[PDB]
DNA sequence: AGTACCTAGCTTAAGCCTCAATAA
RNA sequence: UAACUAGGGAACCCACU
DNA sequence: TTATTGAGGCTTAAGCAGTGGGTTCCAGGTACT
């Protein structure tokens, strides 16, 4: 802009900027290309980099970190930004770099999602490893020990093979875990026979199995025994792990087929990764096909390829004269030939190395169902939450589709007898729930000297309880049978 | 409307009130229509004209206009039970119970918290057996 | 962490290669002329190398915990 | 968690059987072959084996899932032939082909080791 | 006299057929013959199909008084 | 149990008598200790009586000798030492102590008045009103035979009433008890309160109900609601040991009030103004007021929603190979997940080998339950005693292949995000659906999870079946069209599979006929036969096609001057799609004729074939469009984003002169040449100007790079697809990105008067005010980025914004009218029996089965509509050109026949005048059941009717047979005059574009019918008018709901706001405006106007 | 020492204040 | 000579559609 | 002339889409022996 041959627009310039890629965060300077991307998915890449699976820290391994993620082999990027030598993402990488076909291939990488290399992910490709670290202390108040509990002195011992543990109470290393089974044996004593101790161990979440990574034992802050227990769990890229580009297109695993049913180049290069050629038009995220191509450059050149943004000496056509020196088509496209019948797809696929990141949103950490468990103290209703084997919420909008349906037996039965049947003996002259006593026959109302005349009614407990509460705001909610 | 030269006919306005008070409530339920095709079919998307019609004639049954917030629906006679199930239900039930109101569980939301069977769809009706078509039974 | 036994896209051997590349990058050779002179031709393997991180070399500079 | 076990693409567990005949109702001379624990590898050669048969009508595969392992092969031929033979001399053919293929191979590896 | 529709609703269909296959799993006799058929719900289709459901439907008017319509007298759908 | 069991009819409310809470509580002389527990066992007469319910688990209350499970609680009582007001009743004890005489306690106004017979008049049957208008007379009364003594103003502070005579009294709670005991029964008859529920004297709080433990449950940790009660036991306590020790002057006041504090905040803890009820570590008690009001409260948190047993919620996953009723679900989930199956002899074998395999396999099963219902646990291994298996127990199966599920997705906007599937078990571990299933979910595949219900009866599993399958609700009442319709990699390929060029060979016709479900085992004739057997897309399409459906669409690249100009019937283009007998003829498919708009194949489809085969279809078109996009393929990558060179000069042609122009505006603002339009400033008319160039060059720009696409072009392979993306998309990609705009302006001067500070002061040109000259495979500059930045920002807030606002939008509309429904009399009424429609949207019909018809007499003229309609018995040839001998001899003979066509083509004349009253403007497009000129190309094609030959059909069986069709088609019952009207208003609309499509010249002339195609017409319409009418029991209100705030999430004020101000009756709207129309020379002249 | 125990913004309905016809 | 369950609340933060 | 009863302007609650996971916190203070 400095330059006094042209109008220059302006003869006055008090400053310069050091480079226009400065304006962007730690995020967004991971982004190739990011001025040939529409703005939201560049703010959707800044969100889910915060998600990439890396090596978050070199010192891991003395870290009893509560839900840490390490990726088994984790690329730097063959297309980067000159901020990454400052943002050390060369150093401390989450992502690796796939080879990737832009292809419609039998349908299951539709509607934001992938189609992975099975034959890759044999060989180690995104494969994870899952630390969760428990933590437990014995307490002097009732004391509390880290012992190996026995069904002889002990109270409320689940059915877990506590053999697992050892004589400390505590399970060893490299034992194989599965979900509720004890990893930390603590026994309270009773404060006042058969039992003398009550079970207060520790298990794992009953979704999550592993093998025990690391077992720590000190003293906390207040001089009491503390264990930390790290548990390892190997986690395999299934169908419904969530992947993402470094350009907001994120979506989950349609299907793995292993390399023979993998479409294939000439030279019998199978995609690592399929993404649907719908995920681009609509989003715009042109820096992931030029990422693509600069990445095809890269990687038979032998160097890294410069993605910093505004930048005049990289365009697509460089990078497509630089492909198409090395044999290839200029844009990017090779013919593949169909992985099941061997013919060759009439279409040329874009395909060439990409970054992607495996994101923390696992499958096997979201799956969830129940039939029928624990329930909350208050209503009977069916807890909340994946670890505590709780049900799914059947709210008002699910009520009014219901109601809408027209199905007012499955609006009953979900609202009645999948969450909290109950019933209780209401009084006739009054509509204020009386005694029952069920073996002996005797139902009465004590108020309105009614020995007779009184009704079962099947209601919910949550009913029940406004009632009840009514009651206890002086309100009468006379339930009348007639 | 009164003005000359000025159509008394076909001048219309934006505003609900002033329609129900100047033009009554058959004027405001169809210029409540008319607001509510614009405003949904500006966008070019098209509803079914009995959707538009429930509401406008459930907003204008009861001779005002019935807002459709705490302010209109729970100041009709519906009942204690499903007035609290939208909103101040604390308030609804103080007030049925200071006035001894009497809920007469017909609506959804009554069955729906005493655990019933609602009437609707298929709780509309009643399933009796017929003893006479039992007898060529096998 | 390590360098991968085979790539992940065709399965060719390379976890020999990743010392063998590093001291041909000490010999001045450029990254190009290594992965030619490993026998890396496809794209697919010259990545496995080219984008490789070595954090082992990092994690060995902690003492193991037993000795 | 529902990983299913990598055998299960090949192993026949115990109590199935690879290869059920069902006799396809709607046309004459048409026979549907379900082969279990078999893929594309399989059922793209017998289909072209059959395909190359002037007496075969018809002659198509499908893997109807591909999370399970099954093929299924229709072949309808004409009046004066069965889709069970027609199964049998495709594969008898690919076969022969097959062992003509291997004997000429190893004939050209010997040409080119010894030079 | 009946001055409700002939035609027998979504919902009435619904209803009369949970409650036949309810009937039918607790072992009530079928009024139609069966062809090996063992799923309830599938026997109950058979049994509407052939009017032969022993159901009455009572439909209540919202002035209070009710209707009564049998399975049978009522047109099926399909 | 042997108390009988039948359900609530009727819940009467009111308040709760003193005497009655002390003869019903257990708690006999009350709650007198404030301790829960005394020597580690629980306290008679303390908080945690052993009386009032069972204390822990495996034990029993002393009332009712059951266990936790089965005892309901068991209320107790305290007796208060002073009265105290209930704030919850605060209120109302202040509007009925101001009707109220302080001395006489008669009414404030004489019962003896016609005032009075007037307020019960007209408040008759209702107490709230009356209470209001007593309240409203006696306001301002002083005097009451009654007395001289002159009445006080009652004012609140906080939770104390002060009488204040105009002296003042501290108005103590005993003095207005003691003033609401005398009041008489007919007074409170007349105040609105029944004596039997509620005494204006049980307002006041004088004993207090304590709640058993049930309603507060102690974990050692008691609720907060028993320290309550603890703090109001220990200050009864004190109240009552100072009064029979103390009797102190004030420090009873002050106890007094505390009293009432702690009572008022065990109701109610958020009074306006008050000190929260704390504790010593910091939180606000959680009061019984709290435990109801929110969302998370008791009534919205846990009657109108709760958590649910028998659900799953994991990941979706896309399956092309499952059909669209079928849910893929994890073992896992379906060995977790049980339906108990009633033992039959039918079923006794099966459902004994699942006993035997039990739990620890998949297909096994969890309990038996037996007639007692005695439950067996299979988890656990019992003998083989309690294994065996009889006829009426109840096997908890796993849940296998065919079972019935609710599959449903958050959030649940309308009927279709909640649908049920047939559940398939698939390997991994997530949920797996048909693509067309994602639109009416609105799913997608990037970490969307879904819930699944599976339902436990017999009677929901066969009313889900019947009601909410998903093929059932193929077709929506919202807009009487399609919500699933063909998905981006499917339509993308049946574009490219239906073109004209695509020929297909033996082996790829036999592979791609093997995932026809619907095939009927025979290969079809090729088009082309030599010199190769070829076969096109379209024939196998056509097999796809089901039944003999006839459907006439239009692809997206048609051109307007094709219709209209030669070969509009053999298209060059391929670009107008026909079906006929349910075979592609040409036509090239995309979301036109293929998606979910009205009219489209797949409407119908299931508009014709019904549900089962329309789900058919759904799956024939994904199975075979995917396995022949297998050959085909289809990609995106650079080269789609690029253009030629000229194309390339053509854009920086058009951005240089456009620059040009936006400068050469700038200096004609700034040299003060540029001459301002009328109704706007300087700044506006620049404005205007500089946009005004802008659009033009975006537009130019997008029309140079639109016409440099390739056929091959992929961009433009998904756009005229209409799969993905738009025109939009391909120019901002290819061209430019256009001008960023932030509120509706450009990017304003954030700085000073400046937008960044790389420009000048007051530049207004189009780089720095935020026009991206750029394509995006050019790439941004740094300041074109930024301010690209700045409008996706904007579009993100208003996103998050949007569904904010809209979600309160969507509950206030489903609370208002769920109740409103069609009752078994075709009536629409609510809960309060009270009618809304008397037909249901004023004729009678559902909303699914309705469609888009023209009326062919509302818009013509008057010669075109005489000689359109009006039958020429006169003109002999051409009689006989159009019908038989016979026919044509009968026509010209009878006089009888031709006074009776002339009565026909008169009312048709009147149905003409009829219409153009209720149509004002000439728009023809109605909404109407039975599409009557497909109904006539159905028996065309059915009956083979050749349209050269002369026709056997009457034209007065045609009048005769319309005539007797309009009286079959009954909306309203009835002979009554009454009825009649009814009925001829409801079917009046259908009745006349029935007489106008089925008249004499028409089937005379244009259709040709026969007479046993005319008689399967008339029997077809009647029998897809009477499977239009709305069935009895429809929630047509939620549905209306649902229909109208389910557009809402998806969008002079317009949009959510303008909902929301037309929703509520807004008093200030944001833009209130007037339609002003002009009379006379006024309105052609500006002048006047 | 261990521990008993006694204590930011919106819109809108509802309630509450000063100035003008009207009979005393 | 298998003696069979799950547990609270209140606030905040983050993520997801 | 003058109170008297009717109708226009001020504060203050009551609302404000859903699903998981993690973290912290739910008590010191002198007496007294
Ligand atoms: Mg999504
Ligand atoms: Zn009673
Ligand atoms: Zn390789
Ligand atoms: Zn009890
Ligand atoms: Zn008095």
């Amino acid at each position: 802009d400095l330059q006094e041959k042209e109008v220059a627009y302006c003869s006055t310039y008090t400053h310069c900027e050091i480079h226009p890629s400065m304006i962007l965060g730690v995020c967004a300077s991971i982004i190739p290309f990011p001025d040939h991307n529409q703005s939201p998915r560049n703010t959707y890449q800044s969100a889910m980099g915060k998600q990439a699976m890396g090596v978050y820290i070199t010192n891991f391994h003395v870290r009893m970190d509560t839900l840490a993620h390490v990726l088994y082999y984790p690329q730097k990027p063959l297309v980067t930004t000159r901020s990454m030598e400052y943002l050390r993402f060369r150093e401390l990488p989450a992502g690796i770099n796939s080879i990737v076909a832009i292809a419609s291939y039998t349908g299951y990488n539709q509607e934001d999602s992938v189609i992975m290399n099975r034959s890759a992910v044999d060989r180690g490709f995104f494969r994870s490893v899952f630390y969760r670290s428990y933590k437990e202390q014995e307490s002097k108040k009732q004391e509390e020990v880290f012992e190996k509990p026995t069904r002889e002195t002990c109270q409320g011992m689940r059915h877990a093979i506590y053999d697992k543990l050892d004589d400390d109470g505590l399970i060893a290393p490299g034992v194989r875990v599965s979900g509720d089974d004890v990893i930390i044996g603590k026994t309270v004593t009773l404060p006042e026979r058969r039992y003398t101790k009550r079970d207060c161990s520790t298990f794992l979440r009953t979704s999550e199995t592993g093998i025990v990574d690391q077992v720590m034992v000190t003293l906390n802050q207040e001089g009491y025994k503390f264990c930390k227990i790290r548990v390892r769990s190997v986690r395999i890229p299934q169908i419904g792990d969530k992947f993402a580009s470094r350009h907001g297109q994120k979506g989950t695993c349609g299907i793995q087929y292993r390399q023979e049913d993998m479409p294939f180049t000439c030279e019998g290069i199978t995609p690592d990764i399929i993404i649907n050629p719908h995920a681009i038009p609509s989003r715009m995220t042109i820096g992931h096909l030029i990422e693509c191509l600069q990445g095809k450059v890269s990687a038979n050149k032998g160097e890294i390829g410069d993605a910093t943004p505004f930048n005049d000496a990289v365009n697509v056509q460089k990078i497509s004269n630089l492909l198409s020196d090395y044999g290839y088509h200029l844009r990017g496209n090779e013919v593949l030939y169909n992985g099941f019948t061997g013919r060759k797809i009439t279409s040329q696929i874009f395909i060439g190395p990409t970054y992607y990141q495996r994101l923390k949103h696992m499958v096997d950490d979201k799956i969830h169902s129940r039939a029928r468990g624990p329930i909350q103290i208050l209503n009977r209703q069916p807890m909340e939450g994946r670890s505590r084997d709780g049900g799914l919420r059947f709210g008002e909008m699910e009520r009014d589709c219901q109601i809408a349906h027209g199905a007012a037996q499955f609006l009953r039965e979900r609202l009645f007898e999948a969450s909290d049947p109950y019933q209780v003996h209401v009084c006739n002259l009054c509509g204020i729930m009386a005694i029952a006593n069920t073996r002996t026959h005797t139902y009465e109302c004590r108020g309105c000297r009614n020995k007779t005349q009184i009704s079962l009614v099947r209601m919910p407990y949550a009913c029940k309880l406004l009632f009840q509460e009514l009651m206890s705001m002086s309100i009468a909610p006379r339930m009348m049978s007639v | 409307l009164s003005e000359k030269d000025v159509d008394p006919v076909r001048t219309t306005s934006n505003d609900i009130v002033e329609i129900f008070t100047v033009l009554g409530i058959e004027a405001v339920r169809k210029a409540l229509e008319r607001e509510l095709y614009h405003v949904i079919s500006f966008d070019g998307s098209y509803v079914n004209y009995r959707h538009l019609a429930l509401l406008c004639d459930t907003m204008t049954c009861r001779g005002h206009l019935m807002a459709i917030t705490r302010h209109g629906v729970n100041r009709q006679d519906t009942g204690p039970l499903m007035k609290c199930s939208f909103e101040e239900t604390v308030d609804v039930l103080m007030e049925a119970a200071a006035h001894g109101e009497s809920d007469p569980m017909k609506g959804v939301s009554e069955n729906i918290m005493l655990g019933q069977l609602a009437p609707a769809g298929t709780g509309c009706f009643d399933l009796l057996l017929d003893a006479e078509k039992c007898k060529y039974g096998m | 962490m390590i360098i991968p036994v085979r790539c992940f896209t065709c399965g060719k051997i390379v976890g020999n290669k990743w010392e063998a590349y590093l001291g041909l990058l000490q010999a001045e050779y450029t990254e190009g002329d290594a992965l030619d002179a490993l026998g890396l031709k496809r794209y697919c393997c010259r990545r496995m190398l080219l984008a490789h991180v070595d954090l082992i070399e990092k994690l060995l500079n902690y003492a193991p915990l037993e000795k | 968690m529902n990983a299913p076990p990598a055998f299960e693409s090949f192993l026949l567990f115990e109590g199935e059987k690879k290869i059920t005949i069902n006799k396809d109702t709607k046309v004459p001379n048409a026979c549907l072959f379900t082969i279990n624990k078999e893929d594309h590898t399989l059922g793209n050669i017998i289909k072209s084996q059959l395909l190359k048969d002037p007496q075969v009508l018809f002659a198509g595969y499908k893997v109807p899932h591909p999370l399970e392992h099954k093929i299924i092969i229709r072949v309808q031929t004409t009046p004066d032939y069965s889709p069970q033979e027609a199964f049998t001399n495709a594969i008898t053919d690919l076969i022969s082909e097959l062992s003509l293929l291997e004997e000429r191979f190893r004939v050209a590896i010997k040409d080119k080791q010894e030079g | 006299k009946r001055i409700t529709t002939p035609y027998m609703t979504k919902y009435e269909r619904a209803r009369v057929l949970g409650t036949r296959a309810l009937q039918i799993a607790m072992c009530a006799p079928v009024m139609v013959e069966l062809e090996g058929e063992t799923d309830p719900l599938l026997i109950a289709m058979k049994e509407l199909k052939a009017r032969k459901i022993p159901i009455i439907i009572r439909r209540y008017l919202p002035d209070g008084s009710y209707e009564d319509w049998g399975v049978d007298e009522l047109i099926i759908s399909d | 149990s042997a108390c009988p069991l039948r359900t609530i009819k009727r819940v009467q409310f009111g308040v709760l008598s003193p005497d009655e809470l002390k003869r019903m509580s257990v708690t006999e002389g009350g709650i007198k200790y404030p301790e829960t527990t005394e020597g580690g066992r629980p306290k008679l007469g303390g908080l945690m009586d052993p009386r009032q319910g069972v204390i822990e688990r495996t034990g029993r209350c002393q009332t009712c000798a059951g266990n936790m499970t089965e005892c309901p609680g068991h209320f107790g009582h305290i007796e208060l030492a002073k009265p105290v007001f209930h704030v919850g009743f605060l209120v109302k004890t202040m509007k009925v102590l101001r009707c109220v005489c302080f001395f006489c306690s008669k009414l404030l106004v004489d019962s003896n008045n016609p005032k009075i017979k007037d307020i019960l008049a007209k408040s008759k049957g209702q107490p709230k009103k009356r209470l209001t208008h007593v309240y409203d007379l006696c306001k301002g009364k002083n005097i009451c035979g009654g007395c001289g003594r002159y009445q006080p103003r009652i004012r609140r502070s906080g939770l104390e009433l002060y009488a204040e005579w105009k002296k003042k009294i501290l108005l103590s709670p005993e003095r207005v008890h003691e003033i609401f005991k005398r009041i008489s029964d007919e007074e409170c008859f007349v105040l609105g309160m029944e004596p039997r529920y509620a005494r204006p004297e049980w307002m006041i709080v004088t004993v207090l109900p304590v709640p058993p433990l049930s309603v507060r449950p102690a974990v050692r940790n008691q609720d907060d609601l028993t320290h309550k009660l603890a703090d109001i036991v220990k200050i009864n306590n004190q109240l009552r040991r100072n009064e029979q020790n103390g009797a102190a002057a004030h420090v009873i006041a002050e106890d007094v009030k505390l009293l009432q504090f702690h009572v008022a905040t065990m109701v109610d803890n958020e009074l306006p103004g008050l000190p929260r009820a704390m504790q010593k570590s910091g939180r606000p008690l959680k009061s019984l007021k709290q435990r109801l009001k929110g969302k998370e409260g008791r009534v919205r948190g846990n009657l109108m929603g709760k958590r649910v047993d028998f659900s799953a919620r994991t990941v979706i996953t896309p399956d092309p190979n499952l059909s669209i009723d079928q849910v893929g679900v994890p073992r896992s989930i379906a060995a977790n997940m049980t339906f108990a199956e009633i033992v039959t002899p039918f079923n006794i074998d099966r459902l004994q080998e699942l006993v035997r395999r039990g739990n620890s396999q998949y297909p096994g099963a969890k309990y038996i339950i037996r007639d007692n219902g005695d439950r067996i646990d299979l988890r656990f291994h019992p003998k083989p005693s309690d294994l065996h298996l009889q006829t009426g127990y109840k096997v908890e199966r796993h849940m296998c292949d065919g079972d019935i599920v609710i599959f449903n997705r958050q959030p649940t906007l309308h009927k279709m995000s909640m649908m049920g599937h047939r559940v398939r078990i698939l390997p991994w571990s997530t949920f797996r659906l048909n693509l067309s299933v994602t639109t009416p979910y609105n799913a997608d595949f990037d970490g969307d999870e879904m819930n699944l219900h599976l339902p436990q009866s017999l009677e929901t599993r066969a009313e889900i079946q019947e009601l909410a399958m998903v093929p059932r609700m193929i077709v929506t009442p919202q807009s009487n069209r399609p919500v699933m319709g063909i998905v981006q990699d499917t339509l993308t390929a049946v574009r490219k599979f239906t073109k004209r060029d695509v020929f297909l060979e033996r082996g790829e016709v036999m592979n791609l006929l093997m995932f026809l479900s619907t095939w009927d085992g025979k290969v079809p004739q090729p088009a082309i036969l030599k010199p190769r057997p070829l076969w096109t897309g379209k024939q196998i399409f056509s097999l796809i096609i089901p039944g003999h459906i006839n459907c006439i669409r239009t692809h997206s690249t048609h051109p307007d001057d094709e219709d209209s100009g030669p070969y509009k019937h053999i298209s060059p283009g391929d670009t107008k799609v026909v079906v006929e007998n349910g075979e592609l003829i040409m036509g090239i498919l995309c979301k036109k004729s293929l998606g979910t708009s009205a009219g489209s194949l797949v409407h119908i489809s299931y508009l014709e074939m019904g549900h089962d085969i329309t789900r058919l279809f759904y799956s024939n078109i994904q199975t075979v469009i995917n396995n022949w996009l297998l050959i085909e393929g289809h990609t995106i990558g650079i080269g789609d984003s690029i253009a030629d060179s000229k194309t390339y000069q053509d854009i920086q042609n058009t951005i240089k002169k456009a620059k040009q122009d936006v400068i050469e505006v700038i200096e004609k603002a700034h040299n003060n040449e540029l001459e301002p339009t009328p109704g706007n400033t300087l700044r506006q008319t620049f404005e205007n100007q500089v946009n005004r160039i802008l659009n033009d060059a975006r537009d130019k720009t997008g029309s140079s790079a639109q016409k440099s696409l390739s056929e091959y072009n992929n961009f433009k392979s998904m756009v005229v697809s209409g799969a993905k993306g738009s025109k939009i998309n391909i120019s901002q990609v290819i061209a430019v990105v256009g001008q960023q705009n932030v509120e509706g302006k450009r990017i304003p001067f954030g700085f000073k008067h400046r937008t960044l500070p790389h420009f000048i002061k007051d530049d207004y040109g189009p780089e720095s005010r935020g026009f991206v000259e750029n394509s995006y495979l050019a790439g941004l500059t740094p300041t074109e980025f930024f301010f690209h930045a700045m409008g996706g920002r904007e579009g993100l807030i208003d996103t998050a914004v949007k569904t904010a606002e809209t979600g309160y939008i969507q509950r206030r509309l489903i609370k208002s009218m769920e109740s409103v429904m069609v009752k078994y009399d075709a009536t629409v009424r609510n809960s309060i029996n009270q009618v809304v429609q008397l037909r249901y949207g004023e004729d009678g019909l559902a909303g699914e089965s309705v469609e888009f018809q023209n009326l062919a007499t509302l818009k013509p003229s008057n010669k075109a509509f005489e000689k359109k309609f009006r039958f020429d018995y006169t003109n002999e040839r051409a009689l006989r050109r159009t019908l038989q001998e016979d026919l044509v001899k009968d026509v010209l003979s009878n006089a009888h026949i031709q006074n009776e066509l002339e009565r026909e083509f008169e009312r048709m004349r009147e149905d003409r005048e009829v219409l153009r009253v209720i149509f004002p403007t000439g728009d023809s497009k109605v909404v109407l059941p039975c599409n009557l000129l497909r109904m006539i190309w159905n028996a065309q094609k059915i009956f083979h009717i050749n349209p050269r030959l002369p026709s056997d059909l009457h034209p007065i069986k045609v009048v005769e047979g319309v005539k007797e069709l309009s009286k079959k088609l009954v909306i309203v019952n009835g002979d009554d005059p009454l009825s009649r009207q009814a009925q001829e208003n409801a079917t009046l609309l259908f009745n006349i574009h029935l007489r106008s499509t089925l008249c004499s010249r028409r089937m005379a002339e244009e259709f040709r019918l026969s007479g046993e195609a005319f008689d399967w017409l008339l029997g077809e319409i009647e029998s897809k008018f009477n499977q239009a009418i709305a069935h009895p029991g429809e929630m047509v209100g939620a549905l209306a709901a649902q229909s109208l705030g389910e557009p809402a999430t998806q969008m002079v004020t317009l949009g959510v706001p303008r909902l929301k101000e037309l929703i509520n009756i807004s008093k200030k709207p944001k833009t209130p405006s007037l339609t002003v129309f002009l009379l006379g020379q006024s309105a052609r002249d500006a002048e006047r106007a």
